[PDB]
DNA sequence: GGGTATTCGCCGTGTACCTCTCCTAGCCC
DNA sequence: GGGCTAGACGGCGAATACCC
RNA sequence: CGGAGAGGUA
């Protein structure tokens, strides 16, 4: 069909590659390709500068390289592998004494590769890497809160690198040092750096009032080296003060590059603000035995001079966006690499004295272990390695561009106020103000702009066109925020006329302040409205006339929509689909031109211009982390003739290289019958009918043979006590043949277990001996389905011990995995939602001939109510509706970019040349206007919808150009009492489905402990009868309701036991018990030396134990 | 609603007290096989199966019908509690 | 001290307290065999002071003893007391239950005001064991163990059981509740209606008490068993019969958006 | 009886050695290898109860028929195993130690 | 619940205690007050109130404020911040526990002033405000 | 009942409203730069103009509705209680009118724009600020609300 | 004496609620030593014991009705009258 | 000697449900 | 190869701090 | 069938 776009918004620069962030950052982290001899300072590298050359013999670091991935991606998703590279490090080992040089390359261990998307394989689950926003180091100077004139100075280097320094000026004059919860006057430190009080005096004297404060003739008597000693005394109060003890104190808390780190950027910030140039990332330096400033000096001037109110001094915002940085996976891995390093770095420390002193090669002083441990424990452990979400491409490739606010050195739920959730000025262009999660976690986790980049420092840089006079140029800046508060931005929808702008005044921003200007003042503009947010809201079509918080829960359902098996494109698109389906490395295109020589459901076989002839492999029905089916199908044929970057494979939720996520239904917008009461939503058997919304979901189930002291478990065919019938469907090994239909209760794959010796009760011996049967040494153990799933085998993976290739966990002899399929169609319960936040669940299913329906014969799909419309102000949807109705008639597709779209008149134009072809068609075949149609044309006209006087013709016409028919009921076949809006919406289906949620509970298992019933679904455990339950049975009174639901269908266990039997019986159930909660409790209290003692009336004891526990 | 919640309400001082007579007097009929009611043939309480009507099963509804009947006698201390077990038993065997 | 059913071992921290009392106890008893000079005595006693109250409360006094190679602080008995997730406000106040069920609500505007709609493989899980009474009373089967062989698979189900678990239910009530339950009208009384479908059927016009939507809700679904709660729930609790806000005092059940709109 | 009050109160040693039923002496807590219990351990047989019903530790008896008997070869009653969720252990202390709670 | 005498044995505290929380989330001073009215916590920004009774008297100093209150035997000054807002004019008899400045009382020198009653009643009052202006209707009598 | 696009009327009177309003702001700009009135005053005699124009313009949308379309979709349901309230008929007919800084002081120009006209960028980017405001907040509402609650609970539980 | 909520409900008598509330090594401190004896008046001791809460059906006032016909009736009281 | 004033340590901050992963390391017989 | 051993915020009450 | 961490729904 054909494809029209509106927008005059001409954009000069392309979206970068949206998964930038992951794989640039980690390639400039890892440096592997590039020649060891040219490896810059950053990264590995910059660890291994940091860490060696380690004295106390020598050890000394020369390079490192990197091996070859001992299995494919495949093969470690197979068998739970992790997919990584072993590291080697080429080390010489020198005799500082006589000079004795052994030189070799040691392996350290390996280190986890990313995929070409930007996810890893740890232990064969996909996992991501997320970025971490948090406060850049360097220097701060913040107001005061209670005392109101003065300010703090703080001096912060990089996480886990150092401590924090904070500077005060005390109300009485003295400056006051804070390290460690510790406070003390800065005067004795500054003597410690070899201040004298003649150039404090000539320095700070600008600033009198303050010097007085400082000036301490008692410090300035003694010599640095006393004042050294008095300040570790200060410092570390109880440790005796040895000169050398007090030195070493106070290098490694200042003067050690090691243990103290300054950031690049916290250096780049510190030479920006305070004028000065670092020759290095600490701030004094240890040399010639003394201590030399390179800080403390310059910033007490700054602070001096801030107080006294100079112009030219300003206090910085701690959520300026130049104050905020961005770690990056590289970052966070180096960061534990070199955590790691230091551990095999001390531990090397300790092997250089104990052992044989000189038979040392470096293969024997460093032990692989802490390095391994260090990277597994982040990749494996950490609060921001997490678990991929891969319901659909699109989910994956937001997942990727998330930026959490919390982890290690990072807020925690409790810590974070207003403040930190809020959206400053200088988030415009690079973080998203529209999505982020629902909830708690509101505003601490939050998601990149579209055009936005992270630059080396971390910092987040946006494009701006570059405005000269008055011609606006072509070359793009990327600016940071702090660089971006200088200028005058224009917007980015200002009229131009060519290359010049044709308005006379402009609405531009200064320090994110909207004011009207001159167009001689404006110096920058933006580069198009899609980069003020993020990729899943830049899909939402119509997005200026829906409501912020409604938007927001159209972009998070975005990501929740299930890949179809006949998915659609939709009709009203924003022109970005085509780059997330690319972007998102789902498909598979073409790398040069050339011709198309085998295609197959397995394969395709392409024959390239260079005659090599290359063959893709389809992944076809794979499994995802969230149990969708992701497949991919060819879309070419024998013969056909592809030029570079054509499309050749079709990826999941995908229709011709454009994301498809749902389906493109004809729905009319009006109450019905009750049923779209309070968001539910009728649906037409038209859709089940021609297999709409079908969807394809994959279980795996997993089943462990492993070695018991009573002998080992077994899988075979042969189980006890079972029909041929339960065994029909396994094959000779116990396990069921591919393709066989399983339900709920059959066997997956059959397992005996020798029985535990145990004493047949008096009761099943006098059984044993009426049946004459001989119990079986072993005992079934076999997999089975669970209750309500079920559906068709596809593969069997079986890992045995003594297999090639394969190691399982200690014990476990063989291992075997089964995947089930199903198809979910729709049904009531499931839950429906479009891109503009309307949500709600299938309320009713009815046949075709009861939805209402044009007068051309064709019924509506799907019924929304309109009673959500004015309470949540999102009005995109019903002009989408207008859209689609007017694209359904004509045959073709829209793009109408954000905020620069398709306006009213022209929608008015496309719906009269619809109009046009829905009337006039049926004025062909020879009808006329309806009877029906009169009337409602005439109670129309007395609401003032249509004008009185035209004939029937016309006022229909008035009344399509509002994008309202006609309708009939389908039951009575009388019209609707008035005209109705109708048309084509893009609806998707959500995850959430009610399958997988019904659940209940008889009895079951119990807790060993409060012996309870257990929890979740998957333990067939039963509901939380909660305190606030509790609650309102008390208020209604309801006392043996709430006494039953206590004891009965609870820890009461002969209570319960004696209920279900009389219940069984017929009889009305017993009266209760004291609970073993209770008992519980006292005996703990027992534990704790209390003794507590249930009474009678008259203050006797009572024995709710029986005796058991009485000698 | 139930069939003459009001005139039940009407018939006590205190709901409660209406609930445990309804719970004691279900708890009886149980007890006695539903041969010892006071309602008579023609007013039993029916229910409706595939088969045809037949006696209702749930004691709670007997037990409200009875009460608004009005031939029952409830309050506080009518009796000793084993003198009636033994009188009811005696004249309903079981 | 359970092993779990990977074969590994589950240890509660309370071991190896006591394992490190045990352990300090006897060192103790030893070099007061021997007798040790006063300072080995005296940092022994110390030690054996710090890991009393270490088993007593971990944490109060001092670095927190913990596992080696691990940061977590060791669960004593006063943590295992006290706390949102200590036993009094976890297994005392609020306990799991058998005879319950949860699942997504959708609206029914056909049902009366005390009626809900109930899924068949709900009710017949909820009711078993009156339904295998039943299924015992009539010749569905000859007893109850048989019934309950005939009931454990899905497909070996007739038809004469559904007529069974509708005369098991005929009267009976079950409680509805949606979580969070703010007021007492959170939880109400209704008698089911069993229908077809995996979703729970509500009345509209009791939306707005329980503070429910149909965007995806979930509700909660108990069975009193006894005489005593079922007229407990059919008198005081059912939701024909609380009409009118306990806080105010005006009605709750009142017409709605489409009904109001409507009139 | 009926349950009406619930009394809290100091217990004395003589009240803690009055409800345990044996002094634990050894830190071990199973065999790790033949999964029964150590002796004298935490988890010992012959002071909290046995581990299954009415069955002694080395099998001598194992039927309801012998109820309150202590097998002599293992030292074990023969009762319900109900019994180990509710019989206590003592340590003697070497030298008194102050509790936590009215201290801190 | 049923407009009609209550029954006796009903769980009133949790129905009160129910029918107060449940509008809660409603509130948008609001749910502090609230929380800071039930605590009976000091207010930040107190109001000063008349110990004793008697007739005002007002001295201001350009730098400094105080009020007199002036009975036959006794009389009672009190020191104010410069731009605490006045609600008594000179010459004015006011009661016993009378809020002078504009704010908030305490809840204590309430009680150590007027009695029990007046605090009763002023923390119905309080209460009742914050639900009334969030258009939330709930009985006085929880 | 249905909601079309143009069920949301525009009425006349929002042109000359606004064109008023932009001479008064003018008016007070001249005043201001001459030296009558500090910074303090005309940011609040602005703040005071804006709100007088957006309750008028709110009055005319609704006597609009009242007068000439007594059966206007989005009006029916707001004097039958059905939904919604006059504040978002306003935002969805009228214009925006003020929104705030996170710090929580009231910018100068207001969001002159409506939903049915559809927004610019950087209107939509300021009214997400109050957007963000209002959900942080319900979402630490809740908590202190549930303490409160319980609170009350455990003192009157007898 | 005026006080809050917390430290009304905190300084009750019964222990079980105090030590259920918050603050529990407090309260159970203070309780073993002054040796106190609950008498379960609340609900939520009821609650946690498993027993009947006085409140309701539960209530003394209403607890010990007697349900009994006319015939039955009649029957005691002719025996009742013979004896 | 007493009558405040600060501060320092402890306790506390919603309910219900679903999915997944992960639960010590080193050395020597 | 397994077994053994080693970047809040409030309130509340006691303890000084300090001033007269 | 015990605890931590993460994400999500209402
Ligand atoms: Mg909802
Ligand atoms: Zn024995």
């Amino acid at each position: 069909m054909e494809i029209k776009r509106f927008g005059r918004i001409r954009e000069v620069i392309p979206l970068p590659p949206l998964t930038e962030i992951q794989v640039e950052s980690y390639r400039r982290a890892l440096q592997a390709d590039v020649p060891p001899e040219k490896r810059e300072n950053v990264g590995i590298q910059a660890a291994f500068r940091e860490t060696f050359p380690i004295e106390e013999l020598v050890l000394d670091f020369l390079e490192y390289r990197l091996g070859e991935p001992p299995f494919p991606q495949d093969e470690c998703r197979e068998k739970d592998l992790t997919y990584q590279a072993p590291l080697y490090a080429r080390l010489q080992l020198i005799h500082k004494d006589t000079g004795l040089i052994k030189e070799d390359e040691v392996f350290l261990g390996h280190i986890p590769l990313m995929t070409e998307d930007g996810s890893f394989i740890i232990n064969g689950a996909d996992r991501v890497i997320v970025s971490q926003i948090h406060r850049s180091p360097g220097v701060y100077f913040t107001p005061d809160p209670a005392r109101p004139g003065r300010y703090i100075a703080s001096i912060i280097p990089l996480p886990k690198r150092g401590p924090w320094i904070d500077l005060e000026v005390e109300p009485n004059g003295v400056v006051s040092m804070k390290v460690n919860k510790r406070k003390f006057p800065l005067v004795l430190l500054l003597r410690v750096l070899g201040y004298d009080q003649e150039t404090l005096a000539r320095e700070l004297g600008a600033y009198g009032e303050l010097v007085q404060g400082l000036m301490d003739e008692s410090v300035f008597a003694m010599r640095p080296e006393e004042a050294l000693i008095r300040l570790f005394t200060l410092l570390r109060p109880g440790d005796p003060p040895k000169r050398d003890k007090a030195v070493a104190y106070v290098y490694g808390l200042i003067a050690d590059p090691r243990r103290y780190d300054l950031g690049e950027a916290g250096r780049y910030k510190a030479e920006e603000k305070l004028g000065i140039r670092l020759s290095g990332r600490t701030l004094a330096r240890f040399e010639d035995g003394e201590f030399k400033d390179e800080v403390f000096l310059p910033t007490l001037r700054y602070l001096f001079a801030l107080t006294a109110g100079v112009p030219g001094h300003e206090v910085d915002d701690i959520d300026h966006l130049g104050n905020r940085r961005i770690r990056t996976v590289g970052e966070l891995m180096t960061d534990q690499f070199r955590v790691g390093l230091a551990r095999l770095a001390r531990g090397v420390r300790e092997r250089m004295l104990m052992g044989s002193e000189d038979s040392l090669t470096p293969a024997k002083l460093v032990n692989s272990r802490p390095l391994e441990a260090a990277i597994r424990e982040f990749f494996s452990r950490s609060q921001l390695s997490q678990f991929k979400d891969e319901t659909n491409p699109l989910s994956s490739l937001r997942h990727k561009r998330r930026i959490s606010a919390l982890g290690p050195g990072g807020l925690t739920r409790e810590r974070a106020g207003f403040d930190v959730r809020d959206v400053h000025r200088t988030h415009y262009g690079r973080i998203c103000p529209v999505e982020t999660p629902e909830g708690a976690n509101i505003g601490l986790i939050t998601s990149l702009a579209a055009y936005a980049r992270v630059d080396e420092l971390g910092f987040i840089r946006t494009p701006y066109r570059r405005v000269v006079g008055g011609v606006v140029t072509d070359e793009v800046v990327y600016m940071t925020a702090t660089e971006e508060d200088r200028y005058t931005i224009a917007q980015a929808n200002t009229p131009l006329e060519g290359n010049r702008i044709a308005a006379e005044r402009v609405v531009a921003r200064r320090k994110g302040e909207p004011v009207i200007v001159s167009p001689e003042e404006v110096e920058f503009m933006d580069v198009s409205p899609k980069q003020v947010f993020s990729v899943n809201t830049n899909l939402i079509p119509f997005l200026e006339h829906d409501d912020a918080n409604r938007a927001l829960m159209g972009s998070n359902m975005q990501t929740q929509a299930v890949p179809l098996i006949r998915a659609q494109a939709p009709v009203v698109m924003t022109g970005l689909e085509e780059r997330v389906v690319r972007d998102s490395l789902a498909a598979l295109y073409a790398e040069e031109d050339g011709e198309v020589a085998k295609v197959d459901g397995n394969r395709i076989v392409v024959r390239y211009e260079d005659g090599r002839l290359v063959e893709y492999p389809l992944r076809r029905f794979y499994r995802s982390n969230q149990g969708t089916a992701l497949d991919q199908r060819p879309r070419v044929v024998v013969g056909q003739r592809v030029r570079k970057g054509d499309l050749l494979a079709d990826g999941p939720a995908s229709e011709n290289g454009f994301l498809a996520l749902g389906q493109n239904v004809l729905v009319a917008i009006m109450p019905f019958d009750g049923y779209n009461f309070e968001d539910a939503i009728v649906i037409s058997e038209e859709l089940l009918k021609r297999d709409f919304y079908t969807s394809i979901h994959i279980e795996r189930y997993e089943i462990e043979a492993r070695d018991t002291k009573l002998g080992p478990e077994r899988i075979t065919r042969d189980i006890p006590h079972l029909s041929e019938a339960a065994l029909r469907d396994l094959d000779e090994e116990g396990v069921v043949r591919i393709g066989a239909e399983v339900k709920p209760g059959d066997i997956l794959v059959g397992r005996t277990s020798f029985k535990g010796e145990s004493e047949p009760t008096p009761e099943e011996r006098l059984l044993r001996s009426i049946f004459g049967e001989k119990a079986r040494d072993v005992k079934d153990t076999s997999l089975r389905v669970p209750p309500g799933e079920g559906g068709i085998v596809v593969r069997t993976v079986r890992l045995r011990r003594g297999d090639p290739g394969v190691e399982l966990k200690p014990g476990v002899r063989e291992v075997v995995r089964v995947y089930v399929a199903q198809k979910r169609k729709l049904q009531v319960g499931d839950k429906l939602a479009n891109r503009h936040g309307n949500k709600g669940v299938v309320a009713k299913i009815l046949p075709v001939e009861d939805m209402p329906h044009l007068p051309d014969g064709t019924p509506v799909d799907v019924i929304l109510n309109p009673l959500g419309v004015p309470s949540r102000m999102n009005l995109g949807q019903i002009l989408e509706t207008h859209l689609g109705l007017a694209g359904y008639f004509l045959g073709q597709r829209y793009i109408s970019p954000i905020f620069d779209g398709a306006k009213e008149p022209e929608i008015k134009e496309l719906l009269a040349q619809a109009f046009e072809v829905y009337f006039g068609k049926r004025k062909g075949e020879g009808f006329g206007v309806d009877k029906r149609e009169v009337e409602v044309l005439r109670r129309a006209e007395k609401l003032g919808l249509v004008t009185p006087g035209k004939t029937p013709e016309e006022q229909l016409k008035e009344l399509f150009l509002q994008g309202k028919v006609v309708l009939y009921d389908g039951r009575t076949g009388e019209p609707i009492e008035g005209p109705i809006v109708v048309g084509q919406m893009f609806i998707m289906k959500l995850y959430h489905m009610v399958e997988d949620k019904m659940h209940a509970r008889s009895t079951g298992p119990y807790s060993l402990i409060t012996q309870q019933p257990l929890g979740g679904k998957a333990q067939f455990g039963g509901q939380r009868f909660g305190e606030m339950e509790v609650w309102a049975l008390e208020a209604y009174g309801a006392a043996h309701t709430l006494q039953e639901m206590l004891t009965l269908k609870s820890d009461d266990i002969e209570g319960r036991n004696a209920a279900y039997e009389a219940i069984i019986k017929g009889e009305d159930v017993p009266e209760p018990s004291v609970p073993e909660s209770f008992r519980v409790l006292v005996k703990e209290l027992q534990a704790l030396a209390l003794d507590v003692q249930t009474l009678d009336e008259k203050d006797n004891p009572v024995d709710i134990f029986e005796g058991l526990a009485s000698k | 609603a139930e069939p003459g919640i009001d005139k039940l309400f009407g018939m006590v001082d205190s709901k409660y007290r209406l609930t445990v007579v309804v719970a004691k007097r279900a708890q009886q009929l149980l007890r006695h096989g539903f041969k010892n009611t006071v309602l008579e043939p023609e007013e039993r309480p029916k229910m409706q199966t595939l088969e045809g009507l037949f006696d209702d099963p749930n004691a709670v509804t007997w037990a409200m019908k009875e009460l608004l009947t009005g031939r029952l006698v409830f309050g506080e201390n009518l009796v000793p509690e084993d003198r009636l077990q033994k009188e009811m038993e005696r004249l309903y065997p079981v | 001290m359970v092993q779990v059913d990977g074969g590994r071992f589950a240890t509660s921290d309370l071991n190896d307290l006591y394992r490190r009392l045990i352990n300090r106890n006897n060192r103790l008893k030893k070099l007061l065999a021997q007798g040790a000079p006063e300072i080995i005595i005296r940092n022994e006693k110390r030690m054996l002071q710090e890991a009393v109250d270490a088993l007593l409360d971990n944490g109060r006094r001092g670095a927190p003893v913990t596992n080696p190679g691990s940061d977590r602080p060791l669960r004593s008995l006063t943590d295992i007391l006290s706390g949102k997730q200590g036993r009094f406000r976890q297994n005392l106040l609020g306990k799991r239950v058998d005879y319950s069920g949860r699942s997504v609500i959708v609206v029914g505007p056909q049902l009366k005001l005390h009626q809900c709609g109930l899924p068949k493989r709900m009710a017949l899980e909820l009711f078993k064991p009156f339904l295998l009474k039943k299924m015992e009373e009539k010749g569905i089967a000859p007893n109850v163990k048989a019934a309950r062989r005939m009931l454990e698979r899905q497909r070996d189900i007739k038809d004469e059981v559904w007529d069974a678990l509708e005369e098991v239910i005929h009267g009976k009530v079950v409680l509805l509740n949606r979580a969070p339950t703010l007021h007492r009208l959170g939880i109400q009384a209704f008698q089911p209606v069993l229908v077809e479908g995996q979703s729970i059927q509500l009345h509209p016009l009791v939306c707005e008490a329980f503070n429910a939507d149909f965007d995806g809700d979930q509700m909660a679904v108990h069975v009193p068993l006894s005489s005593f709660a079922q007229a407990e729930a059919r008198i005081q609790m059912l939701s024909a019969h609380n009409l009118l806000s306990p806080a105010s005092g005006e009605p709750l059940a009142k017409p709605s958006r489409d009904i109001i709109l409507g009139l | 009886k009926e349950v009406r009050k619930v009394r809290i109160a100091l217990a004395s040693p003589e009240k803690i050695r009055s409800w345990s039923y044996g002094e634990v002496e050894k830190p071990e807590t199973i065999n790790y290898r033949t999964l029964k219990p150590e002796r004298d351990g935490l988890f010992d047989e012959r002071i909290f109860g046995p581990i299954k019903d009415y069955e002694c530790a080395c099998g001598k008896y194992k039927r309801q028929r012998f109820e309150g008997k202590v097998c002599e070869r293992c030292g074990v009653e023969v009762t319900k195993s109900i019994v180990r969720r509710y019989r206590m252990g003592h340590i003697e202390l070497a030298t008194p130690a102050a509790h936590i709670w009215f201290v801190k | 619940s049923m407009a009609r005498p209550v029954s006796i044995g009903e769980a009133v505290g949790i129905v009160a205690a129910q029918s107060i929380g449940e509008p809660g989330t409603q509130l948008t001073q609001g749910l502090p007050r609230v929380i800071e009215l039930f605590e009976a916590r000091r207010p930040k920004a107190k109001a000063v109130i008349s110990e004793i009774d008697g007739v005002v008297r007002i001295e201001e100093t350009e730098e400094k404020l105080s009020v007199f209150v002036e009975s036959e035997g006794f009389s009672k000054e009190y020191k104010l911040p410069k731009e605490a807002r006045l609600l008594v004019k000179d010459g004015d008899y006011v009661e016993a526990g009378q809020p002078l400045t504009r704010g908030a009382i305490d809840p204590h020198q309430l009680l150590e002033a007027k009695g029990p009653e007046a605090v009763e009643r002023y923390l119905v009052e309080e209460i009742q405000k914050v639900y009334r202006a969030q258009g939330v209707k709930l009985h006085d009598k929880h | 009942i249905t909601i079309g696009i143009d069920d949301a009327v525009i009425p006349e009177e929002k042109k000359q409203y606004l064109e008023e309003a932009d001479r008064k702001l003018l008016q007070i700009e001249q005043a201001y730069e001459m030296g009558f009135l500090t910074d303090r005053e005309r940011y609040d005699q602005i703040l005071q103009l804006w709100t007088e124009t957006t309750e008028k313009v709110t009055q005319a949308v609704f006597k609009n509705f009242e007068e000439n379309y007594p059966f206007n979709p989005l009006y029916v349901m707001a004097q039958s209680g059905a939904r919604g309230n006059p504040q978002q008929i306003r935002q969805l007919c009228g214009l925006r009118g003020l929104m705030q800084k996170p710090s929580g002081e009231t910018f100068e120009v207001p969001v002159r724009s409506s939903f049915r006209e559809g927004l610019t960028v950087l209107e939509y980017f300021i009214s997400s600020h109050g957007a963000r405001k209002g959900g942080a907040d319900t979402a630490l509402r809740t908590a202190d609300s549930g303490y409160l609650t319980r609170k009350l609970v455990d003192v009157t539980h007898e | 004496l005026l006080m809050g909520v917390t430290k009304s409900a905190l300084s009750t008598k019964s222990w079980l609620s105090a030590a259920s509330f918050q603050n529990t090594t407090h309260v159970l401190t203070e309780a073993a030593i002054a040796g106190k004896k609950d008498e379960l008046i609340g609900l939520k001791e009821n609650v946690i014991l498993g027993r009947l809460i006085p409140a309701g059906t539960g209530s003394d006032f209403v607890r010990f009705t007697q349900v009994v016909d006319q015939k039955t009736l009649k029957a005691i009281e002719e025996a009742r009258k013979e004896a």
